[PDB]
């Protein structure tokens, strides 16, 4: 079982610049007789099946543009994108076909880098219709921010909440290359009406100080 | 002439290991296909494993991963290493010479392998009394009852082999207690009861037991 | 070239049996080997095994050995992947990859089959409004949306004003709740001036349950 | 200036597996496209290399091996395989890089009362090394007594004939097999693809 | 994977007749069949290979026949030494498989059984177990009904029957039925009888002993 380790996990590259992904192996993939490396590179866009880009660690499959180039020998291999474009945002895997079982790399997410954008924070108190069913969900919205790294904290009566919330993050937008995050705090109606102040504290690189949008249950 | 002499069979606990041997005469083992074929008692034949002249080995699915077939050119002997044995493996194992992985032309005498958790027990021999008033064919009858032994087999002789006419030794039956019982009876003239002495010779090699029981009228 | 087509999405209870398919067409398919790849939700690619339809020579991964049964039908050019007892941990997208040989790169990939194993049943979504109010207005920009909660299985398609509103619309990826049901949030960014005049309606369509909910969001 | 793959696949008569024929293909342009296009192929298994990318490769030599075996035995023409055919008639290296191409030939290699002309080696004191050709007809000595060229006890004929009849099952029917082995060394290439 | 079915399971013929043994295969094997003979207590002996070729040293009376899925072994001029269990084995597809066997018996004139009954030995009685043995000796055919009646009460569930193979001298069977009891149950009854029903007996023959006497 040959193990393939990639680096970096996440890669931010400006549109039109050079992107490089490293792939390391636990055993030499080079077949010494034919003098070829049994390694391949795959591109998988979100929701898409993986697409083969480069085989034998240097040869390019038909239809792949010139910006993709493969390099490496022995156990260290690199995938290089010359001029990154908007359509190249995907996760890249390195796979070895030298020994069964086949093993893929961990994967490297490649994203378009832009200027830092401060998130827009909105907080939505639970609806009356949902409150009838005995469950209250408080939604906090972060809109059009970059980079993706952000911290969201739920503070009910100045009490940080943990284990009661879930987060979801959008993919990088095709238009402004920004992300959006929503954190939903799920509580029972009995627990929801036992407190007054519900706050959402957002920490991000684009914010000088942590922004907190809060509401009171008693309107 | 071809001779195949087998050894190594016996009583082994479930999950235990046992190795069978097969001395071969009349051919070179390294230059012939050889196989192990087992026959469950009262059942048909089942091929176990084969070794090619070139050294290749093959095993049946029911024994693959547990049985290993090997040969020794210097000793001209064929071996079968039976590890992780199961109760279902209890059978007579034959060592046969294989003709190109097709058919078995020469066979060994066969060795019995018993895979049970039961302990070896010697046989108890009891006399079957020949009452002189009980004649059913112009003849009286007598015999020896070999009861409660394990495992098989048990051999019964009469007068140390001197008496072979009219001797019937029945096949062993497995009792509900898990122990085998066997009866050997002979038919003798009703007049010779007083004069002749009849002695049965019971031999149980699995228990290293020998018994010379004298059966007499009462 | 060669193209591989898989079966549809499967929703099965734990302990059930499932056999997904992968049919390949085009020329030079006699030389193609078919392998199965499992991609767990949010995770990478895991190679399960490879089979050659001509003689059904199957090479299994040590991790997936004994858990699956990769079969093939050379008469109809179809490879199969089946489970004896499905587990909740087996929920993933299963891709079949075609390579023109063994120890050859996988040129051709199928569209993938989304296998969903959960004790939950097909439940329609519950659409709750995310009312704009005064705490969701960062100037003239006001935020509103719809909370789609407690539905199963995926997917759910969300529109706004029957597709007439697409600017500043974000429908977040579904998050599987600890209750085994999916929750999804869809929000839009609209001018605060149109809050009193323009009406906003989110259309939530869940085809597996044959449900369509049009919840009107109005300021509170 | 194309390579003569037709003489190997479209050959009127095929060799027995013990006397498998090898054609040394060199100094020509290999199309490779007459193959992977014909539908009369039961198995087409390529190891290490892909026939689709073959039209873009250069080799110093290309070897084609032709013989006839039973359907049950086509499985053994593969790296790391064992059996009577693999061990005593035709053995591929465990790191074989090439293609094994087989197709049913019951119409051509089966006669009404049995062809009985295609042979295979039944007895051999050791396994063949890879790409070895043993065409010995010497009487096999299974014991210590010399055979003196006659057949009898402990003295068998090493070769066995196939019972190729049209009424046989698919397994017992003859299959013509071609094995494509690609050679590359520190010498200038002689067999390139169309481009 | 491929099953061989032998018909008939058992066959009874007089010496000098002709025996026809059939072997049916689930798949075609193309004359890749062999025949074996296994006398009681001995190893199988190769008779036929290739479904038609006779093995070395085998008498001419054995001939192999058949091909494909049905096969036939014919034995002519049956000598007493040609009566044993015969198996067919195929080698057309791995794994090699055998048949269930075909027992070949000898027909002879119906012989009535000689019935002997043996009370348990006093040496065995000390151990607390009593065994009563009923012997049916030199009878034909093999079928024989043995019933245990204790104080004129039919007994079941405590008796085991054992039958010898056909004798080499007179081709007759011998049967022994043993009745196992505890000493307490054995001494609670007086009359122990063995009732035998057989074709060679016009009426059932009963041999009895009274405990004591
Ligand atoms: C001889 O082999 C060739 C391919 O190796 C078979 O096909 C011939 O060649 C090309 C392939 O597209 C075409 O011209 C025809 O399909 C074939 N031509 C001729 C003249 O046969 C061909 O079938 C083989 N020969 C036979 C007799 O079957």
């Amino acid at each position: 079982d040959i193990q393939l380790t990639q680096s970096p996990d996440s890669l931010a590259v400006s549109l039109g610049e050079r992107a490089t992904i490293n792939c390391k192996s636990s055993q030499s993939v080079l077949y010494s007789s034919i003098n070829k490396n049994y390694l391949a590179w795959y591109q998988q866009k979100p929701g898409q099946p993986p697409k083969l880009l480069i085989y034998w660690a240097s040869t390019r499959e038909s239809g792949v543009p010139d910006r993709f180039s493969g390099s490496g020998s022995g156990t260290d291999f690199t995938l290089t994108i010359s001029s990154l474009q908007a359509e190249d945002v995907a996760v890249y895997y390195c796979q070895q076909y030298y020994s069964t079982p086949y093993t893929f790399g961990q994967g490297t997410k490649v994203e378009i880098k832009r200027t830092v954008a401060a998130p827009s924070v909105f907080i939505f108190p639970p609806s009356d219709e949902q409150l009838k069913s005995g469950t209250a969900s408080v939604v906090c919205l972060l809109n059009n921010f970059y980079p993706r790294e952000a911290k969201v904290q739920w503070k009910v009566d100045n009490a940080l909440q943990s284990g009661n919330s879930q987060e979801s993050v959008t993919e990088q937008d095709s238009k402004d290359s920004t992300y959006s995050l929503s954190s939903t705090l799920t509580l029972s109606k009995a627990d929801y009406e036992k407190h007054k102040v519900y706050a959402c504290e957002v920490t991000h690189q684009g914010l000088s100080s942590p922004v907190t949008k809060s509401f009171n249950r008693g309107e | 002439q071809v001779q195949l002499v087998e050894s190594g069979g016996g009583l082994i606990q479930p999950g235990g290991s046992l190795r069978l041997s097969c001395a071969a005469s009349g051919f070179t083992v390294s230059s012939n296909y050889m196989s192990w074929v087992r026959q469950a008692p009262g059942k048909g034949l089942e091929w176990v494993s084969v070794i090619y002249s070139g050294g290749s080995t093959f095993y049946a699915d029911s024994v693959k991963g547990r049985f290993t077939i090997s040969r020794d050119n210097s000793k001209s002997t064929l071996y079968l290493q039976m590890n992780s044995l199961r109760v279902e493996d209890t059978a007579v194992y034959y060592c046969a010479r294989d003709f190109g992985d097709f058919y078995f032309d020469y066979w060994g005498q066969g060795t019995l392998v018993t895979v049970s958790s039961a302990s070896t027990k010697g046989p108890s021999v009891f006399p079957l009394a020949p009452s002189s008033k009980s004649t059913s064919g112009g003849t009286a009858a007598l015999g020896c009852l070999v009861k409660d032994y394990f495992p098989e087999p048990v051999t019964v002789s009469w007068n140390s082999g001197a008496l072979t006419s009219g001797v019937h030794t029945f096949p062993a039956v497995l009792q509900s207690s898990g122990l085998y019982s066997l009866s050997s009876v002979v038919t003798v003239p009703s007049s010779s009861l007083g004069t002749q002495t009849y002695i049965c010779n019971v031999n149980h090699k699995p228990s290293n037991t020998k018994v010379d029981k004298k059966v007499e009228p009462k | 070239e060669v193209q591989l087509v898989q079966s549809g999405a499967e929703v099965k209870k734990p302990g059930e049996a499932l056999k997904i398919s992968c049919k390949g067409s085009g020329y030079r398919f006699i030389t193609y080997w078919i392998g199965w790849v499992r991609q767990m939700p949010g995770k990478g690619l895991e190679w399960m095994g490879i089979i050659y339809p001509g003689d059904s020579e199957t090479r299994y991964s040590p991790s997936f050995q004994g858990q699956i049964t990769i079969s093939a039908d050379k008469s109809i050019n179809t490879a199969y992947l089946q489970w004896s007892s499905l587990k909740a941990s087996d929920t993933a997208m299963y891709y079949c990859a075609g390579s023109s040989g063994i120890f050859t790169p996988m040129d051709v990939w199928g569209q993938g089959t989304t296998v969903s194993v959960s004790s939950a049943s097909t439940k329609g979504p519950s659409v709750f409004p995310l009312a704009p109010s005064s705490k969701s207005t960062s100037g003239g920009t006001a935020a509103l949306g719809c909370l789609v909660k407690d539905y199963f299985p995926e997917p759910v398609t969300v529109s706004w004003n029957s597709g007439a509103l697409t600017s500043g619309v974000h429908t977040f990826p579904a998050v599987l709740q600890s209750s085994g049901l999916y929750s999804l949030s869809s929000v839009v960014t609209v001018p605060s001036s149109s809050l009193g005049t323009q009406t906003y309606i989110c259309n939530v369509n869940h085809k597996p349950s044959n449900t369509k909910v049009d919840k009107k969001v109005e300021p509170k | 200036n194309l390579c003569p793959f037709g003489e190997v696949f479209n050959a009127t008569r095929f060799a027995s597996v013990y006397a498998w024929n090898r054609k040394r293909i060199s100094n020509c342009v290999a199309d490779y496209s007459v193959l992977y296009n014909s539908a009369s192929f039961s198995t087409f298994k390529c190891y290490g290399v892909s026939p689709t990318k073959l039209n873009d490769l250069c080799f110093t030599n290309v070897y084609a091996d032709s013989f006839v075996i039973r359907g049950d035995e086509v499985r053994q023409i593969a790296p790391g395989q064992t059996g009577k055919i693999a061990d005593y008639n035709y053995k591929l290296p465990d790191d074989f890089t090439g293609c094994v191409i087989a197709w049913n030939s019951n119409n051509l290699d089966s006669k009404v009362g049995g062809n009985y002309n295609y042979l295979y080696r039944l007895f051999r004191k050791s396994n063949l090394k890879p790409f070895e050709r043993d065409i010995s007809t010497e009487i096999y000595q299974a014991g210590s007594t010399p055979c003196n060229g006659v057949e009898g006890f402990n003295c068998y004929f090493p070769l066995q004939s196939y019972g190729f009849q049209p009424t046989n099952g698919v397994g017992y029917q003859p299959y013509r097999v071609v094995v494509l082995s690609f050679e590359l060394l520190h010498a200038p290439a002689t067999v390139c693809g169309p481009k």
